[PDB]
């Protein structure tokens, strides 16, 4: 995923716009339940790893079980799957984070269900709404540069 | 003079070696970095009053799939090309049993030409393309994403998941420049594989009509 | 005056009014505009 | 010499990370160099394309009826929607992607570049009561 | 069953659904909740969604023809 991001974009900048945040959710998660980082904590590895598949599983765009429908399912969820990976890993979780057991299921149990809540409505007007999204900048645009 | 005239054959030939690698011929691996001074020694140094005539540069292929189905390329040598001249090579074709071909014309053709080959639809299917149009490879451009053509059970294969039509899709007329590098007719359907910095990843399709 | 009837539909799709398929999935990801915000990747930019 | 079109070339090279070459080094850092550009004032891409020394890849003119010919038609969305861009995020605006998506889609949708226009609209797949609505109710509705 | 839409009330079908609800009791139709003291025909259908007990079954148009149909209490109140 480091060799694909560095592909996607070419430049090098980081600035993405994503679903929900997930430093500000660890941030919770770590108030929540009165997290010392001071202390060893008892997450066990391979359990960070395994909830993270298994979230990373119940995420769908693209609803489907035959080939075609489950690889633009692939393509839809790539990028933010592959940003979930990169700051749910075990190492830094275990190094900076240090979340205890019962604070990971609630972690995990919230990323899914604030994601589910952002995918759009069924009958919107999306076209008027990009129409006067675009109209109105137009008004700050300068006359002669 | 020659110098820009021995430069210029390498580069369109080097053009139309991935040209039929992108339909699925077979190309030898050499041939595609085939560099200058190597086809400068093979070929003949100049072509002005030399060995290379703009004949001797042909190219004949094979497809990878079947050794039956092939295809020619023709390097024309007067500037505009009139009728029985591209019938001198339909008779190429009517002796050697090849149907696919491609005519890399020069500088243009005559519109009497461009009544003559449209008429044999069904048989003896030609390209004319010209000699500045293959100068560069469009296809390894920043703005174009890559496109793949799709078989006719694929292509069957979407409008029975999203319970499509196939008039319903995007379309893209058989004219523009990568519709033809890829020599597609009306009723195919060309996939696009694009990067978007909101997924990551996007394919869509195009009707070729 | 030129847009006015695109909309979404029943199946995730970005439809014309003539249902002509605009978009397979809208704006690509399937995500309202409404709910997203900036963050980092912290995976590009470090060495090896 | 040169291409009869194009008048003046100017040259410089940029202090910006905008249109400079950013390279990966062997320790996978990014790396910006600085390096010379040109640019023109009369577009002829197609020849300027197929001349020595000059990167095929990387070069580009700000006319989209010129790509549309030379390059292709998904070229034209890439530069509409990169023209789009620049243009809204000139004084450091910023606005969302999903609607310049949308409408660089919609703008090319049927193959050919229709403009958004009298004439433009005027031609699609459309009912007679929507081009009633616009200043020719009559005719149309008299040929329906 | 082959329900492919989502099991999510959208945001305009609850808009609907409190609009009609509210109007038929209006017009004298039988409650379905134990209110208290309440008189508002719209603050007596907003506590009825709140207890899943609208009889209202809603209809989704595929663009291709089908339709399915949902029950109120089936799907998940966004709200």
């Amino acid at each position: 995923d480091r060799e694909v991001l560095r592909v996607i974009f070419p430049t090098g900048d980081s600035k993405v716009v994503l679903p929900c945040n997930l430093l500000r959710m660890i941030w919770n998660a770590q108030k929540i339940f009165h997290i010392n980082p001071r202390l060893p904590s008892d997450l066990h590895p391979i359990k960070v790893v395994e909830g993270v598949k298994e979230l990373s599983k119940k995420l769908v765009i693209v609803n489907g079980d035959d080939p075609l429908s489950r690889q633009a399912q692939e393509n839809a969820t790539l990028l933010f799957n592959i940003h979930l990976r990169s700051t749910l890993c075990s190492r830094r979780m275990a190094e900076e984070f240090r979340l205890s057991g019962e604070a990971f299921d609630w972690l995990l149990g919230e990323i899914e269900s604030k994601f589910n809540q952002a995918i759009a409505h069924p009958g919107e007007m999306v076209g008027a709404l990009a129409a006067q999204s675009l109209g109105e900048p137009a008004t700050q645009m300068t006359l002669n540069t | 003079d020659d110098e820009e005239e021995t430069y210029r054959l390498w580069k369109i030939r080097k053009t139309i070696m991935q040209l039929c690698h992108d339909r699925g011929y077979l190309v030898t691996q050499d041939e595609l970095d085939q560099t200058l001074e190597e086809f400068k020694a093979q070929f003949g140094d100049k072509p002005s009053e030399g060995r290379p005539r703009r004949t001797d540069l042909t190219v004949l292929v094979a497809h990878n799939d079947d050794p039956t189905d092939q295809m020619f390329v023709f390097f024309p040598e007067e500037p505009k090309v009139g009728i029985k001249t591209i019938k001198v090579y339909c008779q190429r074709m009517q002796e050697e049993n090849i149907t696919r071909a491609l005519i890399v014309v020069q500088q243009g053709m005559t519109p009497s030409a461009k009544q003559s080959l449209v008429d044999m639809a069904p048989k003896y299917i030609l390209e004319q393309f010209l000699q500045q149009e293959l100068l560069i490879n469009i296809t390894e451009h920043e703005l174009v994403p890559e496109h793949v053509v799709m078989t006719k059970e694929e292509v069957t294969e979407l409008l029975a998941r999203y319970k499509l039509r196939e008039n319903q899709l995007p379309r893209i007329q058989a004219g523009d420049p990568v519709a033809r590098y890829f020599g597609i007719k009306r009723g195919q359907v060309v996939k696009i594989i694009r990067p978007s910095e909101t997924a990551g990843r996007y394919i869509t399709y195009r009707l070729v009509q | 005056k030129s847009m006015e009837s695109v909309m979404v539909k029943y199946d995730a799709t970005v439809r014309n009014s003539i249902n002509q398929v605009v978009q397979l999935r809208y704006g690509e990801d399937g995500l309202a505009g409404e709910s997203v915000e900036f963050q980092n990747l912290a995976t590009l930019k470090p060495s090896n | 010499q040169g291409i009869e079109q194009i008048s003046k070339v100017y040259m410089h090279l940029p202090q910006t990370d905008n249109k400079k070459k950013i390279i990966i080094t062997e320790d996978g850092e990014f790396k910006a160099l600085q390096e010379w550009i040109l640019e023109t004032d009369g577009v002829s891409l197609m020849r300027v394309l197929s001349e020595k020394d000059v990167d095929p890849v990387r070069t580009t003119s700000n006319d989209i009826v010129e790509i549309f010919t030379v390059l292709g038609i998904e070229a034209v969305r890439k530069a509409l929607e990169r023209e789009l861009y620049h243009v809204i995020s000139f004084d450091g605006s910023y606005v969302n992607y999903r609607h310049l998506a949308l409408l660089c889609d919609t703008m090319t949708c049927r193959g050919h570049l229709m403009a958004i226009t009298r004439h433009g609209v005027n031609r699609q797949d459309t009912g007679p009561l929507m081009k009633c609505s616009f200043e020719e109710t009559v005719d149309v509705l008299m040929e329906a | 069953q082959k329900r492919i839409t989502t099991p999510y009330m959208t945001k305009y079908e609850r808009a609907r659904v409190l609009g009609t609800r509210a109007l038929q009791i209006a017009m004298c139709a039988p409650v379905m909740v134990e209110l208290e003291g309440e008189t508002d025909p719209l603050l007596i259908a907003m506590k009825e969604l709140k207890a899943r007990k609208i009889p209202i079954i809603i209809r989704r148009y595929l663009p291709d023809g089908s339709y399915e149909d949902w029950g109120v209490d089936e799907l998940i109140i966004s709200d």
